[PDB]
């Protein structure tokens, strides 16, 4: 299984790798192991959308986690991922993007 | 059928352009850049909603 | 200016039939117009991005009268996203760009 | 609005203010009367706990998911496919019903609307700059600390919100026997009234 997620920074990517290693210590996955993938944010939303498409979808992910970057409330951090994954039915997980519109 | 729909849409866009010309006498463009633009937010040049 | 997007998934009524005429009519004060139209197929997200960006590159002040035949309603949200950071008007007519 | 309220003498000796999370942060702190109750969230900005809880709940959902009727591979490439995979909403169905007790932030329960239920809040209050904790929220029950809420104006006693303004604007209507209407005196007053038995007649 692949649970690749988009994170704010590389340190968060290493933290995600450590978390998936801990999860694979307490459990198991007999389907292409349980390796994950990471990717950062880009100032252009269109580039972000095409990147998440070509990265997560080509890896055949089962879910994804999205976090708000240190950008001061751009209002458009998780939306491209939400739309791209909403074309399909793959769920997304918001880390800290508290907004009533979502 | 679809022919009437596309005709109506074309007429709507043309009438909006004519109204914009009558109210502004200048129609700007919207072909700056798609990939990696990072130029600027919107401007009130040709907001055709009204 | 003005562009038309089609692709005729079910009915093959397209191409030269709608290519000509357009906004010519008999308007008292018209302007220079064109009915440049393309063709497409079953919608894909990256494909939609590429097609709309190519149309924007090839268009000066054109809008869009895009339509579709897929039953998925996500096309409306994706097209609203496209209209957000492009400032090119679009109108939905058939199929996917019809679930309001 | 804080600047306007400070201008219009809306803070001081009453008028207890109540400010959301996005009202006591950044520039809002510069222009703010004291005594505001700036409600905020405990450990909201931290993400390591959130990441651990999310990966745990995802693993639990997958472990509940593989034992179903049939699961197919998710779509790949997103350029050569058009139809959603059949097991899409099933993943949401199993993920919603995930009371993952294994967590570092508490019992993770997801409301059907898609948000997180049972969130531990934290009351905050500002008294001549700086913030002090006042209570802990555990769900449908608020508890205060032993501290005293310094209200906006220095009054230690809790200011109530009842005045009633003791000034009523009363509306009537011209009628024959009940309430009369006569032209006013040219001087600008009402007088010269006497009852049949002999008494003043009260008029407004």
């Amino acid at each position: 299984v692949n649970i690749g997620a988009v994170l704010s920074t590389r340190k968060h990517e290493q933290m995600f790798r450590e978390a998936v290693n801990q999860a694979n210590k307490r459990h198991a996955s007999w389907k292409i192991q349980l390796n994950a993938t990471s990717v950062t944010h880009k100032p252009n939303a269109i580039q972000m959308a095409l990147s998440v498409c070509e990265d997560l979808i080509s890896s055949q992910v089962y879910a994804i986690l999205v976090s708000h970057p240190p950008t001061p409330n751009d209002h458009f951090t998780p939306t491209p991922v939400s739309y791209t994954a909403g074309f399909y039915r793959i769920p997304v997980l918001g880390l800290t993007t508290r907004m009533s519109i979502y | 059928s679809l022919e009437a729909r596309v005709r109506d849409g074309i007429g709507i866009l043309t009438t909006a352009a004519s109204s914009m010309l009558e109210k502004f006498s200048y129609i700007p463009e919207a072909k700056a850049s798609c990939y990696g633009q990072m130029e600027r937010p919107e401007v009130p040049m040709h907001t055709l909603h009204p | 200016n003005i562009a038309v997007m089609l692709g005729h998934s079910h009915d093959v009524t397209e191409r030269e039939l709608r290519t000509l005429w357009g906004p010519e009519q008999a308007a008292g004060l018209p302007l220079d117009v064109n009915v440049v139209a393309l063709l497409m197929n079953r919608t894909d997200p990256k494909s939609l991005i590429t097609h709309v960006c190519d149309l924007m590159s090839g268009a000066r002040i054109h809008g869009l009268v895009f339509g579709d035949d897929t039953d998925q309603e996500a096309v409306a949200q994706m097209l609203d996203f496209i209209s957000s950071h492009t400032f090119v008007p679009i109108l939905g007519i058939h199929g996917g760009a019809s679930m309001i | 609005v804080y600047r306007a309220a400070a201008m219009l003498n809306m803070t001081g000796s009453g008028y207890v203010w109540l400010v959301g999370e996005r009202e006591i942060s950044g520039n809002a702190l510069r222009y703010a009367p004291d005594g505001i109750l700036g409600l905020q969230l405990i450990n909201g900005k931290n993400e390591s706990a959130h990441i651990s809880d999310a990966v745990g709940v995802v693993a639990q959902a997958v472990h509940e998911l593989l034992e179903k009727e049939n699961i197919t591979d998710p779509p790949r490439g997103c350029v050569g496919n058009t139809n959603i995979w059949k097991t899409g909403p099933l993943f949401k169905r199993v993920l919603m019903s995930s009371k993952y007790a294994d967590g570092v932030t508490g019992r993770v329960e997801f409301n059907e609307d898609g948000d997180r239920k049972f969130a531990n809040y934290s009351i905050m209050n500002l008294q001549r700059r700086k913030l002090v904790q006042v209570g802990i929220y555990n769900g449908t029950h608020v508890i205060p600390n032993d501290r005293k809420i310094i209200w906006p104006g220095g009054e230690t006693e809790k200011p109530r919100g009842y005045q009633m303004s003791t000034r009523l604007k009363i509306v009537t209507i011209h009628q024959e026997p009940f309430v009369y209407v006569k032209p006013t005196l040219s001087d600008g007053t009402c007088k010269e009234e006497f009852t049949v038995n002999g008494d003043p007649v009260k008029k407004v």
